[PDB]
RNA sequence: AGGACCGAACCGACUAAUGUUGAAAAAUUAGCGGAUGACUUGUGGCUGGGGGUGAAAGGCCAAUCAAACCGGGAGAUAGCU
RNA sequence: CACAGGUGGUCAGGUAGAGAAUACCAAGGCGCUUGAGAGAACUCGGGUGAAGGAACUAGGCAAAAUGGUGCCGUAACUUC
RNA sequence: AAUUCCUUGUCGGGUAAGUUCCGACCUGCACGAAUGGCGUAAUGAUGGCCAGGCUGUCUCCACCCGAGACUCAGUGAAAUU
RNA sequence: GAUGUCGGCUCAUCACAUCCUGGGGCUGAAGUAGGUCCCAAGGGUGAUGCUGUUCGCCAUUUAAAGUGGUACGCGAGCUGGGUUUAGAACGUCGUGAGACAGUUCGGUCCCUAUCUGCCGUGGGCGCUGGAGAACUGAGGGGGGCUGCUCCUAGUACGAGAGGACCGGAGUGGACGCAUCACUGGUGUUCGGGUUGUCAUGCCAAUGGCACUGCCCGGUAGCUAAAUGCGGAAGAGAUAAGUGCUGAAAGCAUCUAAGCACGAAACUUGCCCCGAGAUGAGUUCUCCCUGACCCUUUAAGGGUCCUGAAGGAACGUUGAAGACGACGACGUUGAUAGGCCGGGUGUGUAAGCGCAGCGAUGCGUUGAGCUAACCGGUACUAAUGAACCGUGAGGCUUAAC
């Protein structure tokens, strides 16, 4: 099913009355607008791009705004898509609410994690540290070998060396849903999610469930 | 640590090929003074904006 | 990484940056104009305005802070004399920086920094 | 966080007076054991006459250590020093029959009803 | 951050006592042994305070049956019932940290007045 | 009193890292040993190459030692490259 | 080499300190002939660390630790 | 044994785990009495072992602070081919 | 006219003659267990005592502690204990100088990366008028392990001891990934104590320096030791193996026709990148429809007027980032500083009074201060320009 798209407001925890801390991570999910509907005839697929949010009128281009204008909404901050299953259907200028996950308990996260740098082998790799003492010569936190010798002659693709760390984009699978507050804008999801606070999530029902 | 080979002139240019200096084409003119001036930058004789402010 | 850190360490060691600032706030506050690196102003707005703000409300208590914070008993005495009372309501930004150029010796790149009234 | 060569109290009227971890077991390459995991440890110290011996190879229940444990709540319980109490090889059930010092509540679970009876607390 | 806010405020106890660190404290927290829940109680030094809102916390340092224990509370969990200073200790400290290597009467505090 | 003891100068040199086109053709930094003695240092002199001098290491003899350097024999010789 | 190396003697102020040790200063003399920014890996030289505690390594290498004075007390052995 | 190849001999001690150490036996390939034998107080920047203290040596690394590295302006090499 | 040796370390990759987990036939397979053979590489396959050691032997784990190739993989990655220089001694040998795959003690490991190879990060052009977005998926990568307990079930079995197949359920270990609610670490950028000395004329009160002088705490950020999650279920085609119908070869016979099954392999499914996918794709939207002249004439070139969508530059900046890049913002403004209010950390500031001979206490007073946190606020700085990018987009056929 679809998903919506919300951003991340922060992590708190949740008390029950048993004397249980449920660390939850706070998304607010304000009204997702249909911006264009796509389908098989047309596109060669089914679904929908949706908007959120509001943009100033100075920063929105008249590209963007005339796309906007044909679907008759306001602009959003940005546009997402989302693949229709074969029941649902949808209409372009339609809003979807929080509601949507009212009876879902199981979400898929998807966001673009903290952005570490250009990041060591150690840090990015789990590497191990070579000796700290005992003679070891200017070698301390370097990756040591990386290939053979003479007879593969080359460094295998794919070797694990340092680099970009981060600020990409990760799904986080399986969260429980602890609360769907409507008249809030609210969703509450157990554990932690990628990405800073202030930065957009897409929340997908679970998949594998 | 060294190469084995004498790199040729053509490798010379090639690797210079993004050593290039930029102009900066977009000198700005005071209101009062008429004088040319970097772009939110104090002229030479002291304006920026159309107000004295050193002397 | 430096995530949501503040402060410019300018190649410097903790205490030499804490002098040098010290010194650079009594030099603008007796000359009310000073020319130096674009960096290091952006630096000096966080010691010197601070000083200002302490120097709107004059008692003994501030001018032994004031003096702490500036080890010269004439630049408190102008402080508390002169520029608590002329940004008395003033809501902050006491200060301008304009770009300037760049330096002869090394291209470093300067800006004045000055009191926004300097008796104009 | 138990972890090999870690000293550890005796917590019972057994005869032992310091232990050493030989093995965190329960696991291949297992790192550390908490409050309620079994290792196998060698006995440094003994008084003159008691029910064992320095030297001897035997099994352990960790009921006392100073990372502590955690509740649900969040909160954490920490003690002073790490304590133990030694169990029967084969058998895991105490050698002693006194239990000296609190306890805490992740032993309730049926196989150290023993340790939870003879304890002074929680 | 507003709605974090709201959402925690929503939470919080209103009953919870003022206390130092340095006091003595007597805590009940909420026991389950199966089908039957109790009140058990927890006192001793009051040697940290975290006031953080809803997640503030306070750390009691006991010595009970020979051996020092010391537990970090979640001050708004309803695991803690109630909260009671029973005697109060005059400390120039915010963190009593430096009680753990001392026992006996090298442990006394003076009481407040 | 002491080829006493600790410890500055001073004289040495056990270890570690660093430096390795070095700041230096053997140093720097942190420790280390001795430090009234078989001690160290200044200024002169004296011993010469199959020779000196040596509490010994084939050590040292002007960043050169199983035989110093400079010039001659000498365009030594080289079934070798 | 305007080279972090060597180079005999003389003088020796104050406050702490046994001291020509050492901390801070006096007289005096200097800031070391490239600087300005960013604040990556990794390197170098430091600081601090939860539970552990030599399990590391060829090996406690390295780090950490001890330290001062008065006073009490001190083992085997001994060439006293 | 600074010697014993075999050999990690054997036995005892120390550890949970001991080709090391320490003490035995003699089964000295191949110790032996001034190219000295055997002990020995003290002493050694001597060599081998076991304790405690102590710690990032390690389990396993994490942060902070400087000097570089990165960038900019000035100057401007080398090995090598 | 030089291809560094062993072991450890850091990092590996592959083969299958598979150690574990998975499938199956035969048993001298009752069960529990096995044995032996066949298929199968998807993942996983100990850390310690001695020794320089690979090994070995131990003492305890484990699901299991695979075996080989890779210059006995790996020293322009590291170490250097061993071996293999020059000092010295011992046992032995030689008259001796000296020797000894006998022993012992001590004994300089340089390399600023051109090219390929790899990990990251960007430009230039093309993509056929340009632009802003949003897409698709053709290919690449990643993950892909297992214990224990309980129920089925003391049921089947045995004869009793003992004890299932098949089904499930819940919690672990190693491992990866995100994050910082909590709990901790660090926090020289926030407060407090305290020692020596030097100043602020002096007392008080402060500052400088002694490793942040030594310290006790601690905000944000980052972290792990903290905590959330996840390696699939399911398909499709199969391997070993098992069958159904069924002749050749009245019978039979899994195979020849034909019809079924069957494993952690395979291909998907879970996650990431991705049209230079030159084979450069797709949808929506925005913008430009003025002349003139010269000729080789051709998909030609100038000139004047015009410059649009957009983009860049510059500036305020960033839980982005070596540098580019990337994201927000420029007054139609919260983009940064300051400012206001709070929070938080430290713990009752200065000044004054009081008590005491004084040190000191006490009160005003939980007071004062408070980095990066939260919520605001135009007070300062984000300046009109200008710059780049155009004037309706080739040809041919086919449809309409």
């Amino acid at each position: 099913m679809i998903g919506l798209v919300g951003k991340k407001v922060g992590m708190t925890r949740i008390f029950t009355e048993d004397g249980v801390s449920i660390p939850v991570t706070v998304i607010e999910v304000e009204a997702n607008r249909v911006t264009q509907v796509k389908d098989l005839a047309n596109d060669g697929y089914r679904a929908i791009q949706v908007t959120t949010g509001a943009k100033k009128a100075n920063r929105v281009t008249k590209p963007e705004a005339g796309h906007f204008a044909k679907a008759g909404v306001e602009a959003g901050r940005g546009l997402w898509e989302f693949r229709l299953a074969e029941g649902e259907e949808f209409t372009v200028g339609q809003s979807i609410s929080v509601e949507l996950f009212a009876d879902v308990k199981k979400v898929d996260v998807t966001g673009t994690s903290k952005g570490k740098g250009f990041a060591g082998t150690v840090k990015r790799w789990n590497f191990r540290t070579q000796d700290a003492t005992h003679g070891n010569s200017l070698s301390h936190r370097v990756p040591g070998s990386i290939g053979q010798n003479q007879t593969p002659g080359k460094v295998f693709k794919g070797k694990k060396m340092a680099g970009q760390m981060g600020n990409e984009r990760v799904t986080v699978q399986s969260l429980d849903v602890v609360r769907v507050d409507a008249e809030r804008n609210l969703l509450l999801v157990k554990g932690a999610v990628p990405g800073a606070t202030g930065s957009d999530l897409i929340v997908k029902p679970a998949v594998k469930a | 640590a060294v190469q084995q080979n004498k790199p040729t002139r053509s490798k010379r240019g090639m690797r210079r090929s993004h050593d290039a200096l930029t102009a900066v084409t977009s000198l700005s003119v005071d209101k009062t003074s008429g004088e040319k001036h970097l772009r939110h930058h104090i002229t030479a004789d002291g304006y920026y904006r159309g107000r004295k402010v050193i002397a | 990484m430096r995530h949501r850190k503040s402060g410019r360490q300018l190649n410097r060691n903790s205490s030499h940056r804490q002098a040098m600032f010290r010194n650079m706030a009594g030099s603008l506050v007796r000359h009310e104009i000073i020319k130096t690196t674009l960096p290091k102003a952006k630096e000096l707005r966080r010691v010197v305005e601070p000083l200002i703000t302490l120097a709107k409300t004059d008692s003994v208590a501030n001018r032994r802070l004031a003096f702490a914070r500036t080890r010269d008993n004439e630049i408190v005495a102008k402080l508390f004399n002169e520029l608590g009372p002329r940004f008395a309501s003033r809501a902050g930004g006491y200060t301008r920086i304009l770009k300037c150029g760049f330096r002869a010796g090394d291209n470093a790149p300067m800006a004045y920094i000055e009191l926004v009234d300097r008796s104009e | 966080m138990i972890q090999e060569q870690t000293m550890l109290n005796v917590a019972d009227n057994s005869g032992a007076r310091r232990v050493m971890c030989i093995k965190v077991l329960g696991g291949s390459h297992r790192r550390y054991a908490g409050v309620g995991d079994i290792i196998k440890i060698t006995i440094k110290e003994a008084i003159p006459r008691g029910k064992v011996k320095k030297g001897d190879v035997l099994k352990a229940v960790v009921v006392r250590t100073k990372k502590g444990v955690r509740r649900p709540d969040g909160s954490v319980i920490r003690f002073d020093g790490n304590a133990c109490v030694l169990l029967n090889n084969n058998s895991e059930q105490p050698i002693g029959t006194r239990i000296f010092g609190p306890v805490t509540r992740e032993l309730r679970s049926e196989k150290f009803m023993k340790i939870i009876s003879l304890a002074p607390e929680v | 951050s507003n709605i974090i806010k709201q959402l925690e405020q929503e939470q919080m106890k209103q009953d919870v006592p003022s206390f130092r660190p340095g006091d003595t404290v007597e805590v009940k927290v909420w026991v389950v042994e199966g089908s039957k829940k109790r009140l058990q109680a927890f006192e001793g030094v009051v040697i940290a305070i975290r006031n953080r809102g809803l997640h503030s916390a306070f750390t009691v340092r006991k010595i009970s049956n020979g051996e020092g224990v010391e537990r970090v509370f979640q001050t708004h969990s309803p695991v803690v019932d109630s909260i009671s200073v029973k005697r109060r200790g005059a400390v120039r400290k915010a963190k009593l940290y430096y009680l753990r290597e001392r026992t006996g009467k090298a442990a006394r505090i003076k009481e407040r007045l």
